[PDB]
């Protein structure tokens, strides 16, 4: 069934509507105590703040290779700083993480990717909701065609990566329903 | 009580989905 891959591609978005259900489930909870139970949102003004806080600064010091993660033995939660969830996320506007977007790109490095803001990629979507402004469908368009640089790049199409790659970029295509990206074969005549 | 519920049902549930999607090659 290398044509009809429809069956898989199916699994992949329909996640994504099961993931907003789970969030519902903890609506109640967190209603439950305010924001303050282990979330500090510094200040609107201070844009430096949310960029770090939010992305906290261990990315910059690294933690994979061994002795770069105990940099710093001596508790837990400070040295595993303050991690995304639903009572940080469910308080930030879907335009403070727009406005944040500008930043991440001017990392650039082109062959760079940090597979590390995949995890974080996935809190984007969940933190989008009701139509995306005119600002926001051009800014999602952007980041899917650097990818594609990516994929020139790589020596082998057989990699072992590209699988999951060519399963990320559907998922854009379908959900905002962008056929700009969708591949579509030639309209059948 | 103390009443400190709020981890009832994992809420990592997020941080799950990466895996699947990313494993989604095995």
């Amino acid at each position: 069934g290398y044509s009809p891959t429809l069956q898989w591609q199916q699994q992949q978005v329909a996640q994504f509507s099961t993931v907003r259900q789970n969030v519902n489930k903890h609506r109640s909870h967190w209603k439950s105590q305010q924001l303050d139970s282990n979330v500090t949102m510094p200040k609107s003004e201070d844009e430096e703040g949310w960029k770090k806080f939010c992305l906290g600064e261990k990315l910059c010091a690294d933690g994979a290779v061994g002795p770069a993660t105990n940099e710093s033995p001596g508790i837990d939660y400070v040295q595993i700083g303050f991690p995304p969830l639903l009572s940080i996320v469910s308080r930030m506007n879907q335009a403070t993480v727009t406005s944040v977007l500008e930043y991440l790109s001017n990392w650039f490095g082109e062959r760079d990717f940090t597979p590390e803001l995949g995890r974080w990629l996935y809190a984007l979507l969940a933190c989008l909701e009701k139509p995306l402004l005119p600002e926001a469908h051009s800014l999602i368009r952007q980041l899917a065609r650097r990818c594609s640089e990516v994929r020139l790049l790589v020596d082998s199409k057989d990699d072992e990566r590209v699988p999951a790659l060519n399963l990320l970029i559907c998922l854009v295509s379908r959900y905002f329903d962008q056929r700009d990206l969708a591949d579509e074969p030639s309209l059948e005549y | 009580g103390q009443s400190d519920d709020s981890d009832i049902w994992d809420d990592t549930a997020l941080i799950k989905a990466y895996d699947k999607a990313v494993a989604s090659f095995k």
